[PDB]
Order: C-alpha cells, then sequence, then structure tokens
C-alpha cells in the first residue's frame, strides 16, 4: 500500500493513501510521471482536505445513502480557496 | 387527453 | 464494515482504514509499515485507553457508524523507549479566523 | 424538445424515498419539456405518487436547487408496476466536488450583494454568482444525451 505525505503551513504531516490523494488533480499530475509541500494550506483546512479524499473514494459509484460533507461556516472561505487551488 | 401526476392523500412515513 | 481513522502522534496524523473486524494487532502493523516501528514498541489509545492487541476494532468502540471517511475518528499513538515513558501527545491543528461579518 | 414527458396514460405508482439531508423539490418534466414543481420531501421521508409509465422527473435541494440523484442517475422515469408493486425513486446527494460543496456553505450563509466583500481570489467571485439553474442543468442534458 503506497502512502503520500502531505506538510501543511503548520508543520503538521498528513499521511494518505496515495490513491485518494489522487482525488485531487492538483496532486494527480504532479505524481503522474512521497512527500508534497502544502505551505500555504493551514492545518485545520488540510486535515479536512484529506477527509474529503476518504469519503470521495468511499461514496463514489456507491449506491447506498450519502452522508453530507460538512464544512464549518469558519473553514468555509479557506477551504474553498484549498479545493480550487487542489482542484477537487 | 393530458394526464398528469398527482399525488394521493395519503401519509408520508418515515425512513430508516 | 470499514472504520475509518485518523491515527495521530505529535505532529503526525495517518488515514487509514480497517474493517470493524481487525484487531488492535493488525492496525499496528499498517502503522509499522508506515512509521517503521513494531508492534511491540507501539501504544495505541481511544481517548485516554490503552488498546488491547487482541480485541478488534469494533471491541474497542469503533463502528462504521461513528467512524465515517468524512468524520473519522481519532486513535492516539505513542511510541516506546528503552528507559524512558513517552506520554501521549496529540498537537492541535491550526485555529481559523473570525466568521467573517457578511456571513454572521 | 429531446427530454420530455410522453402522455402515456398509463398509470404507475412510485414512492418517492429522500434519502438525503436536504429539503427535496420532484421536478416533473411536462409533456412539452418545460420543468414544474410539485410538492416537497423532508429530509428522510417517503410518499407515494400517481405517476404515468414513461413520464420524466428530476431531484433538487427546494431551497438552492443543489443537483440530487435518483437511482444513483440524472433523471427518473416511471416504468409499469410489476405484480402490483411500486417503483422506488431512491433520491440521494450525489458526490460534490469539494469546490462546489464549499460554494454550497458559503452562498447558504452570505447574501449575493455581499460576495465581493469577501476576502477570496477574485475568479471565485463569479463561482459563487452562477448559482445552480434547472434550465441549464436540462440543456446540458439535452446536448449529453445527442452526443
Amino acid at each position: 500500500m503506497m502512502y503520500v505525505k502531505l506538510i501543511s503551513s503548520d508543520g503538521h504531516e498528513f499521511i494518505v493513501k496515495r490513491e485518494h490523494a489522487l482525488t485531487s488533480g492538483t496532486i494527480k499530475a504532479m505524481l503522474s510521471g512521497n512527500e508534497v509541500n502544502f505551505r500555504e494550506i493551514p492545518s485545520h483546512v488540510l486535515s479536512k482536505v484529506c477527509m474529503y479524499f476518504t469519503y470521495k473514494v468511499r461514496y463514489t459509484n456507491s449506491s447506498t445513502e450519502i452522508p453530507e460533507f460538512p464544512i464549518a461556516p469558519e473553514i468555509a472561505l479557506e477551504l474553498l480557496m484549498a479545493a480550487n487551488f487542489l482542484d477537487c | 387527453e393530458a394526464l398528469a401526476x398527482y399525488i394521493p392523500m395519503d401519509d408520508d412515513f418515515q425512513l430508516r | 464494515m470499514d472504520v475509518f481513522l485518523m491515527i495521530r502522534r505529535h505532529k503526525t496524523t495517518i488515514f487509514t482504514d480497517a474493517k470493524e473486524s481487525s484487531t488492535v494487532f493488525e492496525l499496528k502493523r499498517i502503522v509499522e509499515g508506515i512509521l517503521k516501528r513494531p508492534p511491540d514498541e507501539q501504544r495505541l489509545y481511544k481517548d485516554d485507553q490503552l488498546l488491547d492487541d487482541g480485541k478488534t476494532l469494533g471491541e474497542c468502540g469503533f463502528t462504521s457508524q461513528t467512524a465515517r471517511p468524512q468524520a473519522p475518528a481519532t486513535v492516539g499513538l505513542a511510541f516506546r523507549a528503552d528507559d524512558t515513558f513517552e506520554a501521549l501527545c496529540i498537537e492541535p491543528f491550526s485555529s481559523p479566523p473570525e466568521l467573517p461579518d457578511v456571513m454572521k | 424538445p429531446v427530454l420530455r414527458s410522453v402522455n402515456s396514460r398509463e398509470p404507475s405508482q412510485v414512492i418517492f424515498c429522500n434519502r438525503s439531508p436536504r429539503v427535496v423539490l420532484p421536478v416533473w418534466l411536462n409533456f412539452d419539456g418545460e420543468p414544474q414543481p410539485y410538492p416537497t420531501l423532508p429530509p428522510g421521508t417517503g410518499r407515494r405518487i400517481h405517476s404515468y409509465r414513461g413520464h420524466l422527473w428530476l431531484f433538487r435541494d427546494a431551497g438552492t436547487h443543489d443537483g440530487l440523484l435518483v437511482n444513483q442517475t440524472e433523471l427518473f422515469v416511471p416504468s409499469l408496476n410489476v405484480d402490483g408493486q411500486p417503483i422506488f425513486a431512491n433520491i440521494t446527494l450525489p458526490v460534490y466536488t469539494l469546490k462546489e460543496r464549499c460554494l454550497q456553505v458559503v452562498r447558504s450563509l452570505v447574501k449575493p450583494e455581499n460576495y465581493r466583500r469577501l476576502d477570496i481570489v477574485r475568479s471565485l467571485y463569479e463561482d459563487l454568482e452562477d448559482h445552480p439553474n434547472v434550465q441549464k442543468d436540462l440543456e446540458r442534458l439535452t446536448q449529453e444525451r445527442i452526443a
């Protein structure tokens, strides 16, 4: 099982399955040819992005009830910019 | 001639 | 079903998933593959409770309904040393800024 | 139009099941392909419907018009009931892109007149403004269908 390590602005390290990380168009293109610096994304945002990767892989092409992806109002603007940047 | 959908007077029910 | 987890130590967080029926020991094997410490050098926690190697994740309280992809359950991780004790320590994430006036 | 109900006049019992956390608006495409609203469904509720074979339905969040799926696809068409059994229309959330999901939340909190007061990259203003629209969705589905 291949994992990749994503680094946030505050030095938090997030280790996720490589297949899940390819949910990000940005990460997919970078690794289409591991440690990746995302020092512009704070840890409270990058943690939510990684949860999104898991959610996307689990529920895409699923026939079961899909739960809402929860976003707190106070993280919404930064998460929006990270999603735009990461293309997911 | 044209017959549109309609909802019979019944109670809704709860899921799960 | 699977349980979705965040295994956290200091400033490291591993996102992984495992079967509810799999053991704490099997979860340590996943951690060993990633962080290169063997199971007999790992301590896994649910909150402040040390998890017994032989129990399943379901038996430890991690169930599919409460350990979901979009809201994973946290497992604390500490490593052993030859002559010191490492206190379980998970560094918190950053805090968001104040919600803008137009969103209040 | 390409997307329209057929006036079959052949009854088909349907059960709308809202397996989403949203208030769901069922939208019937009439015989000229024009979208018509039907009574909304609260989250986690089901309702029996007297529909007709070959009628076309889509489902939206009632307040925002965010897209929803029905039996994992975009449109639902009743067929003839086999052995008196109703056809189920299981309505669910799709997996939205993270971007679209963030846009939903921001739109839910901010009046449109205040979008451009937000401290975000400029390209996102137009994205916030381009809210979901059933007519545009029907144009999109129509072109996909033709291909």
